[PDB]
């Protein structure tokens, strides 16, 4: 049942096949779960400042037996509404206060808490409100805190390999990367050695970390490799051997097994051999001596009488050695195995590299590589070793992090400590050593399972806990000093550099940037983006291309075409229709599990880690009404390499179509023959829209864009009411039914719509109402409408016939061919407003003052001026005459003999100021809409101020006055039906309030009671109302803060109204562009055999090339719904019957395959039809899925239904001689959109443009009538011409030359032609700077 | 940087040069109004008397009347009322620039 | 450089220099007094440190600034880096007359024409406007001419567009890829918001006319004009002065209108239609005739310059082609109207040019190939060519190949299966099975849109050159090939790279059958590939192509003759198969040494 009101006006048609299951979500979860729980209060310090506070809290003084404490922490409701910031300038900020608790606790006492102060909280700073819309505040401006998304901590199994190498090897590193601190490294060499590195500095030995971590060199290797026995007594030369532990080496000789000789010498090891030899119980067998030389030895052994330094550990054994250990140590020594075969030791070898063997002079080394030098003292290493690394308040990586390692670690918990732990790193040596012979597969970084977009929410927590550090340290040494006070916890306070830090971070960065309005999409995306730019992810675009492949895991991540035209591609990555995140920082996307074959209803939010494990399909399916699938093959996706799948294979299956794309693209028309390089062109022209005069909806589209208005929130959604009561061209009120009133409240809407406001990007944003009046709305509902939409969709754009064949030189390629009919049409109008501004500065020369008394100035000048200087509201700008008259004082004049005969003969001016007057920027004119001034305090000059005053009063006060009016009949009336019943007819209530003939006593108890209580309440609410009416006014005049300069900060605002024109730059959805460029008039438009001139001819010398089948497929729709429109409208034209349009109507939607239900004559009365029809009003809109939509056999059809032609051609009469041509065309009406890069944003030009003060250089490009510079390709080409004199004028008469520039223009009045080079200038400025540089510089001759 | 915007303006009195450059003038002609923008006050009005100028000048040749004839043909080139010289013949000469179709 | 209103912050232009002064003062106070030898070393140490900071900071030691760590730059920092007085200072500088330009493409104006907007126009102008107005004293005075200017006359209208008449500008695109992108040109004064250019030097100006540029040239001196008029004039620029290669060619519609001319399904309305020439125009303009017709006989009086600098007329009876004998109305004298006697194809399109261009001069050519343009930019639309969903049409036998490479696909993973076939073994014979039904289904639909039509006649059965648009354009050669059409009508091929292994299963449709889910998902790798490939390779062409243009500053020829013998010998690459190449062009122009003789002996 789609009752649908707001859409009961109109809807599309659609043939979505598969039916939706689970909607879009809010679109907007993501910039508004992070920073709400940001601001919520948890029961456990968990996340936002309830971890972060609890973090850097309590300080005890440096033994001061003093430490701090709090108790509870607040952030206020506002100061100004948002609005109202938007008119003053102000950032929209909250402050934070925090009850902190200060006690003083008496010596000698253990924590004797003597006295306290636990009383004086600190308001550390005023933080901002993430916006209803999430936006930024502050200063001002509209703004995006765009996220990052960047590496996870934990541990990366680096490899390194290949390239790099340069040495044709394979390398194995190990990278980890904590949230804060260093990195520890344990780098490979090529010599089949570790290396040590931290901070990318010099290399520093594998074995130094261990020794230095009290690690001795015996258990370093009792640990690192394992010993066999070697149990040689009495000289037996034999060894306890398992061939399962070590085999697949070949038996040389000496090889007997338990008696029998099973492996010959000389013999290959065999399979066989080896389950033969396990077969039977294998003792100590004698080996040759040979395998002990070679043997390294593993214990470092004494002889028994003497503790001689003899065998040293890891040396191979040596037989006279070997008979001297033997002899004089013992007959058993563990010995080496380093199976090469499928290990290798790499440690002993780094052992014996290692220059350090204790722990000191370890700890040393590593001092050494960080301070060059200052040599410690052994205890400085130490402790910068500990709080290195062993230090919880230093690294403290993450707790992510922690499940991170743990999970490389398969260690069954996942929550650890940010702090460094031996064991870590030992079994991270161990597994980079065991996959460098081979133990598992190393990590991946452009897969997903690996990474996080880094959030805004923790970013804030994260900068206030870098405030809190800062400031905990100067909070000690405060504690330290001067100690003995029971002061306030405000000693140290100052908040001052946490507003600072938090405002930088946030504002003066890259990490958030300025918001545009441009479109609804602008915001509808731009608050939808991941990208690794920023502090994390690619520190630069440059040094990396890997990652910016298509990943496999990556699918519904981020959109599939979205990225920009250049350098920032491949890695603006935009978030998914089925986006979710993470439980620690990644996304996933909810997935309907395939259970049993049967699809569950249940999503399952899905990621990288876990989207590899089940077996996942594809939805382009049919789907048994059972759930049962359709075919039994069907392709699936496994593990990044799909394929068909049995029936009991797929474990889940998908939302829908949208998992593939955002809505970024999704809101792509009809892409199913859109080529890729179409494709992303098209998304990349798809949001460049800005508003036009008129909406006119799209007629086929992809059936979203009323849900992206649904979030777009740039109308009035109806929260809560009931019946609308005033609605007004800049008012909207209505009152709400009392089911869904909560009582106490007034119960009624009042929104207010800015209109003529610019926007973001300064373009005509206008919200606009929907009803009329006497009208119901459900919750929620739209009624404004913000730009370039109409009636509930986010349409950039309105549709146009146009018609597709090559004509008359105006269709090369890429031109855009549209007559003089929306010229006449306005089909597509711009409107635009900058802003403006002027300032006052009360000077040491004297203030400068607005009163428009400019001297030496024209009246028509000054008479567009007012008294203030501001002129009338309502006025047209051209040229560049003053907007501000102000005027700059100077010091005065002595007796002046000159100065006192003008001051006698003129007098009241003395030249005491000069003109200092604000004017309209040159070549950029118009007229106003609305203005604004910031008044600091300490001046109330208020010249044609207070009429904004005022007016803005009567706004509010109108406003009050309503709900005033009618609490004031509720109470009116509760009076007089108190007085019915009295005998007091209304013909006396009626007649004067009287209090009631003040409780004439009709029932004199109650009734007196009842009076007395209501005369009360009445009372009440007259005083509450005068309250908030005096808190308002107080607000009127409340005053803004200026900097010390201006006095007095006055802002204009206007605007400027554009047509498309000669030389414009329209779109279609199907991304092909055009330079408009030639507009003929009505006759030349193609004639139709009704010869309806058609409107805009294209080239169609492209459509394959870059593959526009989609554009003609849309284009036959396009002709189709302009006839189906016309249908209706000769329906209607007749006033035919009701019915009669009706069956029309519900046999036009009943047409075609099977979608979705939408039927009339049941739901609709017939007024509904009626209207349903009368809006009806150029063709049945209509929506199709991206990659569900309509078959062509559907069009096909459809064309036939309203008599047209389904194949497309129709001849037609040309336009200027009119003759039938060959090639029935086919044309349609596919809308357009206008992008920014405007025709009036281009063409510029100056003849004497400015050479600077600074190398007399130009003054920019047409920043002031300014121009280009040259091309260096260019230019060297110009040397191909060998264009001589050319190059002369360009350095000579086209450079700074002064001495040149004006014989030059001299002779170009003159008729002279020639040209004077002199010499260069900055040739003198660079000799200069030769012989500013050590360089003698001259030229002789 | 050490120069950032680096713009150069005219300061009026080289505004009146500029004019000058493409004025008819000689030698003489041109230094004796060089020598009248030399000393020039921000007002507009001539900071030193003909005299003055004749005297800087230094030319015999050069007279009073040749000075005043000078300042004349440069007294309303930009803009009215330039070289006051003691303002009231340059209020004068501004009115004179206004036709007399002006009433009073 | 104030910034403020209050502080002027020279930041290290004289911080260095101020801190510098600075402790130079408080060293010529302090060791005046026999310094402390402590203090004494430690200050001088720092004034090495902080000169050297001033001279080169990035050597040793660090000078960052307040609020930012990033250090100064030190003088020859002014000196080094990319935006220094050594920033694109050998002439990189900001330009007068000129700037970022919008476009329009000229239908009208052939290419001794340029089309100037007359919006930018006269704040270029100016000077000259001014000059022109005291010239004809239109205002005596320079604030006169100010303000006239300010008033804008329509006088100035005239004035301006006589001066625009004899005084062409220079027109450029910016990655200057070439010296072929900028032009100079026969400027005109137009109405709107953009410049328009003939179809010609669209390669010239290399671009593309959509969202872009081009730019405005002021050839001040007579001598620019002169050589930007000689030189910089398109004029000539038509040879690719590396290729020899005439660059200039309409290869646009222009061309596809010049085939649909000369074509003749079996045989048109009174096909034994024949005449004389003059009155075709009357004809097919009146009635009774297509550019479809067949066997029309045409009284043909070519001429050849046979005679030494004289050309001598020859009289024929051949029978051509409606458009044939039109387009033979637009040639010039010398070509055989053999040189009609064509299908008249792209390549032959070029191919007449060439023979023009070498047979009659350069005037001739020229004013043929404009007209070329023209008749072409009447045609297409006297064509307009529909396009629609029909034309493509698969051909049938695209389900059974399917079925029978998936057949092949089945056998190979049984025989997998059954351990018979190794994994590998089964991957490259099922790449060669795939690649097979690939060629096959190719062929098929190739087939289905080959020169393929049946039309009544008195065999009932004349299979002629089809009309589909499509292949109509791969045929006679404007705008893609047969692979696009394939893709569009065959499978989407394998095209099987995540990054550069074999996915088994291959994408299989057409955009007529539209694609499926992965389908797309796999298209995207390889597309964003493309993408950044022009990306970033853009970066290392442009590095080694500076590399190469600085390695060639100073090449000239400044000698006529050697007098010598010695080189290297040029003789074909017979390489592989065969010669890639015939040693032909790479001595076509050639100055073999003495050493030239015939293959008989003495000879």
């Amino acid at each position: 049942m789609v009752y649908s009101y707001t859409e009961k006006k109109r809807i599309r048609k659609d043939f979505g096949k598969r039916p939706q299951v689970l909607d879009v979500p809010y679109l907007l979860s993501i910039q508004l779960d992070s920073f709400q729980k940001f601001i919520e209060q948890d029961p456990e310090g968990q996340y936002g400042l309830e971890a972060a506070f609890r973090s850097v809290f309590p300080i005890q003084s440096y033994s001061g037996n003093s430490e701090l404490q709090y108790v509870s922490y607040r952030l206020g409701e506002p100061v100004f509404d948002v609005q109202e910031c938007q008119i003053r300038g102000v950032t929209y900020s909250a402050p934070l206060r925090v009850k902190l608790r200060l006690v003083i606790y008496e010596r000698e006492a253990p924590e004797g808490t003597v006295k306290d102060i636990k009383e004086q909280e600190v308001y550390m700073g005023e933080i901002p409100l993430m916006t209803d819309n999430g936006t930024f505040v502050i200063n001002g401006t509209e703004r995006v805190i765009v996220s990052q998304l960047h590496r996870s901590p934990g541990v990366f199994f680096d490899s390194d390999k290949g390239k790099t190498h340069s040495s044709g090897k394979v390398l194995y590193n190990a990278r980890i990367i904590p949230y804060r601190g260093s990195w520890l490294d344990f780098e490979f060499d090529p010599k089949d050695n570790l290396f040590v590195r931290i901070d990318r500095r010099r290399k520093l030995p594998a074995t130094i970390i261990l020794r230095a971590l009290n690690y001795t060199t015996e258990q370093i290797l009792d640990l690192f490799f394992e010993k066999v026995i070697f149990e040689i007594r009495d000289n037996k030369l034999q060894m306890e051997l398992v061939p399962e532990r070590l085999r697949g080496e070949t038996a040389s000789f000496d090889i007997e097994a338990n008696g029998k000789v099973y492996v010959e010498k000389g013999r290959r090891i065999t399979a066989r051999h080896i389950r033969q030899l396990e077969k039977d119980d294998v003792k100590l067998i004698e080996v040759p001596v040979e395998y002990i030389a070679g043997k390294v030895v593993a214990k470092d052994y004494i002889d028994e009488s003497t503790g001689e330094l003899i065998c040293a550990a890891n040396m191979e054994l040596s037989l006279d050695l070997l008979a001297k250990l033997s002899q004089s140590g013992h007959k058993r020594i563990e010995t080496l195995f380093t199976n090469d075969l499928d290990h290798g030791p790499y440690i002993s070898e780094t052992l014996r590299v290692d220059p350090t063997n204790d722990r000191l002079s370890a700890l040393v080394e590593i001092y050494r590589m960080m301070r060059p030098g200052e040599p410690p003292t052994r205890e400085a290493a130490e402790s910068l070793f500990e709080n290195l690394f062993f230090s919880e308040d230093r690294y403290d990586l993450s707790a992510v992090g922690r499940m991170k390692f743990n999970r490389s670690l398969l260690r069954e918990e996942i929550e650890g400590s940010g702090i460094l732990s031996k064991d870590d790193i030992i079994d991270v040596m161990k597994k980079l050593i065991d996959i460098r012979n081979g133990k598992g597969e190393v990590d991946d970084i452009d897969h997903l399972g690996n990474r996080r977009i880094r959030s805004v929410g923790e970013m804030a927590e994260n900068q206030f806990r870098v405030g809190l550090v800062r400031v905990e340290r100067a909070v000690k040494e405060r504690l330290s000093l001067g100690d003995l006070d029971t002061l306030m916890p405000q000693d140290m306070i100052n908040a001052k550099p946490i507003s600072a830090a938090v405002k930088e971070f946030f504002g003066s960065s890259q990490l958030s940037q300025f918001m545009d309005q441009n479109n609804p999409l602008s915001e509808i995306t731009h608050k939808r983006r991941i990208s690794a730019l920023g502090p994390g992810g690619l520190t630069r675009e440059r040094a990396g291309f890997e990652v910016r492949d298509v990943h496999p895991t990556h699918y519904g991540r981020v959109c599939p075409i979205e990225t920009p035209e250049g350098p920032n591609i491949g890695l603006i990555n935009s978030l998914s229709v089925y986006a979710q995140t993470n439980e620690y920082g990644f996304l996933e996307t909810p997935y309907r599990k395939v259970t049993d074959g049967v699809v569950t209803d249940e999503i399952h939010y899905l990621s990288a880690i876990e989207e590899g494990n089940y077996v996942i399909a594809q939805a382009n399916s049919n789907l048994d009404e059972e759930g049962h699938f359709v075919e039994d093959l069907v392709t699936c996706r496994s593990k990044g390499e799909s394929s068909l799948f049995s029936r009991d294979q797929v474990d889940y299956m998908d939302v829908s179509t949208q998992q593939v794309v955002s809505v970024g693209a999704s809101l792509i028309p009809f892409l199913e023959h859109d080529d890729a390089n179409r494709a992303l062109m098209g998304a990349n022209m798809q949001r460049q829209a800005v508003p036009t005069l008129r909406a006119d909806k799209p007629l086929v589209g992809t059936g979203m864009e009323r849900a992206v208005a649904v979030d777009s929130g740039v109308t009035a959604v109806a929260k809560r009411g009931g019946v609308v009561q005033y609605v007004d061209a800049s008012r909207i009120v209505i009152k709400v039914n009392e089911d869904e009133m909560y009582p106490g409240e007034a119960g009624i809407d009042i929104y207010n719509l800015t209109k003529y406001t610019r926007s973001n990007q300064n373009t005509c944003i206008n919200q606009m109402p929907c009803v009329s009046l006497g009208e119901p709305v459900e919750r929620g509902d739209v009624l404004a409408d913000g730009p370039s939409t109409d009636l509930g969709e986010l349409a950039l754009g309105q549709n146009m016939r146009v018609a597709f064949m090559p004509w008359n030189g105006y269709n090369f390629e890429d031109s855009i061919l549209v007559s003089e009919r929306v010229v006449q049409e306005d089909r597509f109008t711009t409107i635009h407003i900058q802003e403006l501004a002027c300032v006052s500065r009360d000077t040491k020369l004297g203030p400068e003052e607005i009163t428009a008394d400019i001297p030496n100035v024209g009246e028509a000048a000054l008479s567009k001026l007012d008294e203030s200087g501001i002129v009338y509201i309502g006025a047209e700008v051209t040229g560049g005459d003053i907007l501000v008259g102000k005027v700059t004082p100077k010091g005065e004049t002595q007796l002046t003999p000159e100065e006192k005969l003008l001051r006698a003969i003129f007098g009241e001016k003395a030249s005491d100021v000069k003109d200092s007057s604000l004017r309209v920027p040159n070549g950029v004119s118009g007229t106003v809409i609305d203005v604004q001034v910031f008044t600091r305090d300490g001046v109330e000059k208020d010249k044609r101020a207070l009429e904004i005053e005022e007016m803005q009063l009567k706004q509010a006060k109108k406003d009050l006055s309503e709900e005033l009016q009618i609490l004031e009949a509720g109470l009116f009336s509760r009076i007089r039906a108190v007085l019915v019943a009295g005998g007091v007819e209304a013909e006396k209530l009626d007649k004067l309030p009287r209090d009631r003939w003040l409780e004439l006593g009709l029932t004199d108890e109650e009734k007196q009671n009842q009076l007395e209580q209501l005369a009360e309440q009445y009372d009440e609410l007259k005083h509450e109302f005068e309250k908030k009416l005096e808190a308002k006014r107080r607000k009127i005049t409340q005053g803004d803060d200026l900097a010390p300069g201006v006095l007095k900060i006055v802002k204009v605002y206007l605007a400027v109204k554009r047509r498309i024109q000669p030389g414009d730059k329209m779109a279609g959805r199907h991304g092909n562009k055009g330079v408009i460029s030639k507009i003929n008039p009505i006759e030349d438009m193609p004639y139709d055999e009704n010869g309806t001139p058609v409107d805009i001819v294209l080239n169609p010398l492209g459509v394959p090339s870059r593959m526009n089948i989609g554009q003609i497929l849309e284009t036959h729709l396009g002709m189709a719904a302009k006839g189906i429109g016309d249908k209706i409208n000769a329906m209607l034209k007749q006033q035919q019957e009701v019915a009669k349009l009706r069956e029309f109507i519900q046999r036009a939607y009943d047409l075609g395959a099977d979608v979705r239900q939408k039927v009339d004559l049941s739901t609709f009365s017939d007024e509904e039809v009626m209207r349903l029809a009368e809006n009806l009003r150029k063709g049945m809109p209509i929506a199709t899925p991206v990659f569900d939509g309509a078959k062509e056999a559907e069009i096909k059809e459809l064309l036939k239904l309203g008599d047209l032609p389904t194949s497309g051609q129709i001849r037609l009469y040309d336009g200027r001689t009119g003759e039938q041509f060959e090639r029935p065309v086919t044309v349609g009406y596919m809308y357009m959109l206008k992008l920014n890069h405007l025709v009036d944003d281009k063409m510029h030009a100056r003849s004497t443009g400015s050479y600077s003060l600074v190398t007399q250089q130009p003054l920019g490009g047409k920043a002031q009538f300014g121009g280009q510079r040259f091309g260096e390709m260019e230019v060297w080409a110009l040397e191909a011409y060998g264009a001589a004199y050319t190059l002369q004028e360009m350095l000579t008469v086209k450079s700074d030359d002064v001495n040149g520039r004006t014989k030059m223009y001299k002779n170009i009045v003159d008729g002279n032609h020639q040209m004077e080079p002199g010499m260069p200038e900055s040739f003198n400025v660079l000799l200069k700077e030769i012989r500013s540089l050590g360089i003698n510089i001259e030229l002789e001759d | 940087l050490p120069v950032y915007q680096g713009e150069t303006t005219q300061t009026l009195q080289d505004y009146l040069m500029w004019q000058v450059e493409l004025t008819p003038f000689t030698d003489t002609d041109r230094a004796i109004a060089t020598s009248i923008v030399d000393a020039v006050d921000d007002t507009g009005y001539l900071t030193i008397q003909i005299e003055d100028i004749v005297d800087s000048i230094g030319d015999d040749e050069i007279g009073l009347e040749e000075v005043e004839a000078v300042l004349k043909r440069i007294q309303r080139f930009d803009p009215v009322g330039v070289a006051a010289k003691d303002l009231r013949d340059c209020l004068l000469i501004q009115l004179s620039q206004f036709a007399k179709e002006t009433p009073w | 450089v104030p910034l403020d209103g209050g502080r002027f912050a020279t930041s290290d232009l004289n911080d260095l220099y101020r801190r510098v002064i600075n402790r130079n003062n408080r060293l010529k106070r302090l060791l005046d007094l026999a310094a402390p030898d402590i203090i004494v070393r430690n200050e001088k140490r720092m004034l090495q440190e902080a000169v050297d900071a001033l001279l080169d900071n990035g050597r040793r030691g660090r000078a960052i600034t307040g609020s930012n760590k990033r250090p100064l730059k030190s003088l020859a920092d002014m000196i080094k880096g990319k935006q220094g007085r050594f920033r694109q200072n050998l002439l990189g500088k900001r330009v007068d007359y000129s700037g970022r330009s919008v476009i329009t493409v000229g239908p009208y104006l052939r290419l001794h024409q340029c089309g100037l907007p007359k919006k930018m126009a006269l704040e270029l102008f100016k000077p000259f406007i001014y000059g022109k107005l005291e010239l004809r004293g239109l205002a005596t005075t320079i604030k006169a001419a100010k303000k006239m200017v300010e008033r804008e006359e329509a006088v100035v209208w005239d004035i301006l567009d006589e001066v625009i008449r004899e005084h062409p500008v220079l027109l450029n695109r910016a990655p200057t890829l070439h010296r072929l992108g900028i032009q100079a040109f026969e400027p005109v004064l137009i109405e709107g918001k953009a410049i328009q250019l003939h179809p010609l030097v669209c390669a010239a100006y290399n671009a593309d006319f959509d969202g872009d540029q081009m730019a405005v040239h002021v050839p001040l001196t007579l001598e620019a004009q002169l050589e930007a008029r000689a030189l910089m004039m398109s004029t000539n620029n038509i040879l690719s002065p590396a290729n020899g290669e005439p660059i200039i060619v309409p290869s646009q519609d222009v061309v596809l209108g010049l085939y649909y001319m000369t074509r003749d399904c079996v045989n048109a309305k009174g096909e034994g239609m024949v005449l004389t020439g003059p009155k075709e125009a009357e004809r097919l303009y009146r009635s009774g005739l297509a550019s479809l017709h067949a066997r029309v006989k045409v009284r043909i009086t070519e001429y050849e310059k046979d005679a030494n600098g004289e050309l001598v007329a020859k009289t024929s009876l051949k029978d051509t082609t409606v458009g044939r004998a039109i387009l033979w109305m637009i040639v010039p004298k010398g070509l055989p109207y053999s040189i009609v006697n064509q299908a008249l194809g792209k390549k032959a399109i070029s191919k007449m040019l060439n023979t023009c261009y070498r047979i009659l001069g350069l005037k001739p050519t020229v004013i043929f190939a404009d007209q070329i343009m023209y008749t072409g930019f009447a045609y297409a639309a006297r064509s307009g060519a529909s396009v629609g969903i029909d034309d493509m049409v698969i051909p049938e036998k695209k389900h059974e190949i399917i079925s029978e490479a998936e057949a092949e696909v089945a056998e190979i993973q049984e025989q997998f299966q059954s351990g018979l076939v190794t994994a590998g073994e089964r991957y490259n014979k099922v790449i060669d099975i795939w690649a097979a039904a690939n060629d096959r289904v190719s062929k098929a639909m190739m087939d289905n849109l080959q020169t393929e039509t049946v039309i009544n006649r008195d065999g009932q059965e004349e299979k002629q050159v089809s009309f589909n648009s499509i292949y109509m354009m791969a045929d006679s050669g404007a705008r893609g090939s047969a692979a696009q059409i394939r893709q569009l009508a065959g499978m989407r091929g394998l095209m099987a790279k995540p990054d550069g292994s074999i996915i088994e299963t291959p994408i299989t449709a057409n955009f007529r059958e539209g694609l499926n889910v992965l389908q797309y998902f796999i298209s995207t790798h390889g597309a964003r590939k493309g993408l950044a490939d022009t990306a970033l390779k853009t970066a290392n062409s442009g590095y080694l192509t500076r590399r190469l243009v600085d390695v060639a500053q100073d090449l000239v020829v400044t000698e006529d003759d050697c007098g010598t013998h010695e080189g290297i010998m040029m003789t074909p690459v017979i390489e592989g198969g065969d010669v890639k190449e015939p040693l032909r062009d790479r001595v076509l122009g050639r100055v073999t040494a003495e050493d030239v003789l015939k293959p008989g002996t003495a000879d």
